[PDB]
């Protein structure tokens, strides 16, 4: 057929009976680093099974009155075994990942979902003198979520989180020319992505800079009669790819 | 230069010591002499000038209000306000000024 | 002593002016660049990507995400108008905000043709046929299904794909045409009509929704570049 | 050439080859061409997509940041940062791309004018300015009479009135690969202090002041900077900024409407 | 040193560096392919896409 | 080398061939030379129709408009729709024709004037102006003391006095493929409002302004604006307009005989 | 470093001269040409144009 | 390049457009056939126009 | 009388530039070189030297 | 090209070639290269040492000496010995070795300052000033208008205000090979007098002063000049200087530590 | 005359001296093989110095 | 800008409801803010600035004159002049002026 899929990745595996294609990046796939590109003077490590594997965040529900949801990315494995143990003792390293998230209804919901993974996503903080803290502008594989509401002005470090302007004070709907996929509750089942490792520098710290993020905005909200399940949870699995660091150093 | 917060909501009761902080780093397009001030509205309360303090400005506050750290050059400006009054409800001004930057800090104590 | 002529137009700044220049630090070696992926080449790979259109506005519909759903109920009578809105996609209140519109307007005149993405994001159970028309200009809007489909127009059959392209092609006396809102260079209007009522088994919602994209064709192309009217200033930040 | 592409002729078919049925879910952009929907002539097309090239829509100059500084005062003169974030109508060119990478093409355009002077028979010569360029570290003068400005070893640059205005060229001056002009993440390895702020654009500072001496009347000029980035390449597309810019580090907003509203959903 | 314009042009560069040269107007290279279809495997178009 | 043809010789005939009369109800006009209806020698002709062909007869320079703007005031700038129907001395030799294209070659001539200064011991220092041009739909400036003249990426000018006079090319800039400078028919599909109105020749706008400040006396300039028009080719010939022109949007006129009268038929 | 001199007519503006210039909108790409009929090429092709003429005038 | 005057003359196009360009001044063409005898049948000088 | 146009930048003295000069002594000749030992020819020939490093300050 | 050494792959050995143990007694500095001591990646290095070269470190103009002069008073006239001893900012740079050998490009950016005049409707015009170079031994003038300036045979300069500034090129001038930037040991065979002075770098004076009369008002002008080292090659390189100079003519100093101070010897 | 820059350029001498011509600036060569290793005996790396 | 008709001659009976109306559109090198102004020559009588109606200016006509149509940003600047009275005859100038262009109307009423 062409409805099904089988991704593999380590020791982990997922499959889908009902999804649509894959988008992959801008047009490349995630690999090492050349040696024309490398500017670290040491030998990086590779696991590569012990961190290339799908790890699964936690669930968020789909409430009739839901607003969006958005995880930084290489902050949201910090916890995740191997990988957040690796991100931990070195000082550089690079990913590639490819994120995978599932929603799934029966043929009698509606509603419909825009899965845009924005790279460098600078938001702005709700007073216009201050700048958003640490411990709301992301959580431990934990979902931060926007609202419909403008957020006052008393705030002192908060976020701006008001849909409509996707939080970095650009149009909500000029959100697809990112990389995205449209999880639509009448066809599609499951949305997946490819994104290689964009940045200016060809390794980064991983502690400082979140150059990534995964966005989730119900564009047409969840609806149903009355009798059919009134919960209906996503959940989102992403799986590092071809990563490696350098750097060796204490804890931290 | 950059404060890390210019203006937020700070709470104590009377009788306490009040922590009033001012952090800040440098760019490296900044490399001229170092100036810290702090000013009130309810008139310079304290200065940092070549390296010396130079802090007998408000006769309401004499002793009341010294530096915390002995690192004023890495981005410290903090005053430790002790033994609050009724009469030391006003916006405070961490006003820091090092060439060719310029960065405030907008207090307002309330009580 | 070579004898020269300084003719009218030397000592002036042109502010276009592509010239030589010294170098303010010679013998700089720059970095060596790296392939980032997702390399732009021409502002036209920015106007062949959709982008929603806010054609709900409805002056309380526009500080939410309302304004991008398009109403689509179980009609009792046959033949009812969805929606409707002049094409002009640099001074139209509807093609403006759009990824084509923050193209169109550092530009003033453009061509090409465009097409208009649909896709209903109703239920599973439900089917339907609309009628989207595109009547080019000369006479008013068209108020009647049977004056629509005089035009151009596809009639949209919803199964298991998702989605129809109506592309409205490039006709037009002029080989382009302004993007500030005139009278000369109109071109036309766009429709949308129900052909069939929207039917639903029982317990299942009778309201659903209809989103719109935007796009460019591979024959567009822009000209005349200027700056846009949207962003003012009064003092330095 | 960059020639845009022609429309070939068509016929009126009937077969289950459908074009306009298709799946906007996979993210894929539709890619038909009207000769797939209706009867289309062969239409030689001759228009060119030259104009709306990169180096086409970003070489263009354009004011940055002005100063002024009077003549008859101690420590008359203008110094500045080099960004680009303070004027919006460039500001907004410069956010449709993540990375950009170009060299620069500065340009002042000084002016003059005479203060409110005092005496009788006022009367000074031609003037000349000195534009002087510290890189990220150097020593910064403090007043105009210092022995910071001559005694250097920087670019700078000395024009007098009544002539072309100056000009020079700067190289692709960064540590990285590309100018960010994003940068989601801190500064601090403890993630604290500000947010987007990053040493990889910084170019330094500029330090403007007169040559003469105060003859007998202040004079107040004014000094307009203009850049020109050349040899650009943009990586990583973004869409365009909407809400209105508050500061120049941040970038911080009140929150607005997609866009002006109409009466109803018809008309 | 010499091509043509928008008949030819002549061309000559006098400084020692590459970021005096003045800018070069004709790179006219474009692949939305990219963009459009960032899909991985391909997409005809006569043919549904399920 | 376009030279005239030469004539040669004749002898005196008694034939059936008659080149005299002719015709002139065909619409055909007549061709015959002299030598067929006299004697005529064989004289070589050297003359050259060069200098009355169109790039000979158009390419030369003609003042357009020319505007006033004090410096010591509020909003003392000037604006100006590009359009050649305000001189009479150029319209006429663009009515010629009805269908040309051409590219253009402007050119300013920019003078002072010092006003009635009413303060002791004047003395300006050289002025810089700027002449800034706005497409057709850009956003247009409001007073001098605005931001939309430098943060822009339009085309502009900077000049100062005492130099030659500023120059600039602009190509062939319009909808359709040639100006037309006569359209015979309304502009909207109902038939109503203006006339002959057309946006097949709109060309956008012109700002111009001071760039220095109010020193201590007010200097009122002037600007003017002069054509080029090249590489021009006409098409469909016109004849020449007789009644005086009244207005710059239309053609309208007070009826007048067709040529100054003598006293008798045979004088 | 290139020794030059400004001869006398230099910084002057003729009316009737032919030089170039830069251009203000640099790659701009005109729409291409259409064979209008009736193309004159030469003034001397409406000399040739009988017209009638007035050649009874007597003032009224 | 180099082309005759009204002995000869050396022109360098400079600019990298083609509005740029200096004047023609030099396009000696010219055809009345088509506003002088605009006529679908041949007329001939000597023999009648009838 | 070569037709030439002033491109803004002139009659400016830039403080890096190299450009060429009339001499003021025309045919002066140098005295010849001598092969002097220790001939230095980039900057990075000194970084390569070793130097005590002062690593105990310690104020006194 | 001078491009720098790449990096070569490494495998963890257990040898007997120990690259780290080394003996720096022998006044030859180590050789290691981090390959040697870890496992490093073959990383290729495009990285280049132009910009650290000798004529792209000591060729930039810098300022040497400035003087002021008044047109109204006797005498008013400024002098000047050639030595690069008298600014700091350049000394230093050229101490970092001994003996240097290069050509010269100097250049003078003269400007004026109206004096406080007394007269009414003071006006002056463009002003004309002259830099004469005397070599050393020839004869030196003694006021303005004196008869060594226009008849004599030296090279000098004339320039007018509101031009390009002035600058001419001169050779390697000096007795020796190479000029010393130190010479240890008297000047005088029985070894008294003046310690470290060289007739070897010897340049001549240079007077300068104005052209024009005493029309009504007197200015003071003010000559700044510019060194500019090319073609140079340097020998036997010194360590930088670290004492702050105190006179021009030797190496005084006053002992200071070698550098600041830290609280403890393990922050 | 014609050489490479860091594409070409081209460059012309006008006055007849030697002190006239531009900055050099690309005479890229080192050698701290005199500064670095000045002893009589050859060093080689992995041996001991003793 | 561009009026349909600069100038005509009205002719109403005394009670009746008078249209004065001024009609016009934009051509596409009009892009500033919109004005809208009316005079009378027997002084402002109704102003259009900012989006905004000030309209109190005449005391001899208080109500008796009110724009008709909805979209005054579309090229109606129209005015019903209702109730005709003998005292209201006088030559109109409907003045539009939008950045740079402008249009006049004169309409001579007379009764």
């Amino acid at each position: 057929s062409d409805r099904v899929r089988s991704i593999t990745l380590g020791n982990s595996t997922i499959t889908t009976q009902e999804c649509a294609n894959v988008v992959v990046g801008y047009g490349v796939w995630p690999e090492y680093l050349k040696d024309n590109e490398a500017t670290a003077e040491d030998q990086p490590t590779q696991p590569d099974v012990a961190t290339c594997r799908f790890y699964t965040l936690e669930s968020v529900q789909w409430m009739k009155n839901s607003a969006g949801w958005w995880w930084k990315l290489p902050d949201a494995l910090s916890q995740m075994g191997l990988f957040g143990q690796n991100m931990q003792y070195h000082y550089l390293g690079r990913t590639g990942y490819t994120i995978h998230v599932q929603c799934n209804a029966s043929k009698f919901h509606q509603g419909c979902l825009l899965v845009v993974c924005v790279p460098e996503a600078e938001m702005g903080c709700s007073n216009l003198n201050n700048t958003p803290e640490f411990s709301e502008l992301s959580g431990g594989d934990s979902a931060r979520m926007f609202t419909d509401t403008q957020v006052g002005e008393s705030n002192a470090k908060k976020v701006q989180t008001a849909v409509w302007n996707a939080g970095m004070g650009v149009g909500v709907g000029n959100l697809t020319i990112f990389p995205h996929q449209w999880i639509n509750l009448r066809t599609n089942n499951s949305a997946t992505l490819v994104m290689p490792y964009i940045n200016s520098v060809p390794m980064d710290n991983m502690f400082r800079h979140n150059n990534l993020t995964l966005m989730i905005i119900p564009f047409v909200p969840l609806n149903y009669s009355e009798g059919s399940s009134p919960y209906v949870p996503i959940t989102v699995t992403i799986a590092p790819m071809c990563a490696e660091y350098n750097g060796l150093r204490l804890a931290s | 230069l950059s404060i890390t917060t210019p203006e937020e909501m700070i709470e104590k009761a009377k009788g306490e010591t009040a922590y009033l902080p001012c952090k800040f780093t440098l760019s490296p397009e900044d490399q001229g002499p170092l100036d810290i001030e702090w000013l009130i509205s309810p008139q310079v309360i304290i200065l940092y000038s070549g390296d010396k303090i130079y802090d007998d400005y408000y006769p309401d506050l004499k002793g009341r209000v010294h530096f915390t750290s002995n690192d004023l050059k890495s981005g410290d400006a903090s005053i430790n306000v002790t033994n609050l009054q009724l009469s030391d409800i006003g916006t405070y001004q961490c006003k820091v000024k090092k060439a060719p930057g310029v960065a405030n800090k907008k207090i307002h104590l309330v009580v | 002593g070579l004898p020269v002529m300084t003719t009218p137009g030397s000592t002036q700044f042109l502010t276009s002016d592509d010239f030589q220049s010294p170098s303010a630090m010679p013998q700089f070696d720059v970095t060596p660049e790296m392939q980032i992926p997702g390399r732009v080449n021409n502002l036209m790979e920015i106007a062949e990507v959709d982008s929603v259109v806010p054609v709900n506005n409805t002056e309380d519909n526009v500080s939410s995400l309302k304004a991008y759903q398009i109403p689509v109920q179980s009609n009792s009578d046959n033949g009812k108008q969805v929606f409707g809105f002049p094409l002009q996609p640099g001074a139209n209140n509807v093609l403006n905000r759009t990824l084509l519109g923050e193209i169109l307007n550092y530009y003033t005149h453009w061509s090409g043709s465009i097409k208009l993405t649909f896709m209903f994001c109703g239920s599973a159970m439900a089917t339907g046929k609309f009628l989207l028309a595109y009547s080019p200009p000369g006479a008013g809007v068209p108020k009647n299904r049977k004056d629509a489909m005089l035009g151009t127009h596809v009639i949209w059959d919803v199964g298991l794909q998702s989605s129809c392209v109506l592309c409205v092609p490039w006709i037009s006396q002029t080989h382009y045409r302004y993007v500030v809102e005139d009278e000369y260079t109109a071109a036309g209007y766009v429709t949308c009509w129900y052909q069939t009522n929207i039917v639903v088994p029982a317990d299942v919602q009778s309201s659903c929704d209809i989103l719109c994209f935007v796009s460019a064709c591979n024959d567009f192309s822009v000209r005349m570049l200027k700056d846009t009217p949207f962003i003012r200033q009064d003092t330095f930040y | 050439v960059a020639r845009v592409a022609d429309t070939i002729s068509s016929r009126p078919t009937n077969s289950e080859s459908i074009p306009a049925l298709t799946a906007a879910e996979t993210g894929h952009t539709s890619q038909v061409v009207p000769s797939d929907t209706m009867q289309t002539r062969h239409v030689k097309n001759y228009h060119s997509r030259s104009e709306s090239s990169i180096e086409n829509f970003l070489c263009r100059s354009a004011c940055v940041y002005y100063a002024t500084y009077t003549n008859n005062s101690k420590k008359g003169f203008a110094e500045w940062v080099i960004n680009t974030r303070q004027v919006a109508q460039l500001r907004r060119k410069l956010e449709l791309f993540t990375y950009l990478r170009f060299d620069l093409e500065l340009t002042f355009v000084i002016t003059s004018a005479q203060q409110p002077s005092t005496a009788s028979s006022v009367d000074a010569p031609v003037q000349t300015h000195q534009i002087m360029y510290v890189p990220p570290g150097g020593p910064v003068p403090t007043k105009v009479k210092d022995y910071a400005w001559q005694t250097s070893t920087n670019p700078s640059v000395f024009w007098t009135e009544g002539n072309a205005p100056p000009r020079m060229s700067i190289p692709f001056i960064s540590i990285g690969n590309a100018y960010s002009c994003f940068y989601d993440g801190w500064t601090q390895f403890s993630r604290n202090g500000v947010y987007g702020i990053n040493t990889l654009n910084n170019m330094g500072t500029l330090y403007m002041r007169h040559v003469n001496e105060a003859g007998q009347g202040p004079i107040k000029s004014t000094v307009r900077i203009y850049f020109k980035p050349k040899h650009v390449k943009a990586w990583v597309p973004r869409p365009p900024r909407l809400c209105q810019y508050e500061k120049q580090k941040n970038v911080n907003f009140s929150p607005i409407g997609v866009t002006t509203s109409r009466t109803d959903i018809i008309t | 040193q010499v091509s043509t314009q928008k008949i030819h042009y002549t061309n000559i560069n006098y400084y020692k560096d590459a970021a005096s040269n003045s800018a070069n107007r004709q790179d006219f290279t474009q692949d939305p392919g990219k963009f459009t279809e960032p899909v991985k495997d391909i997409m005809v178009k006569t043919m549904p896409a399920l």
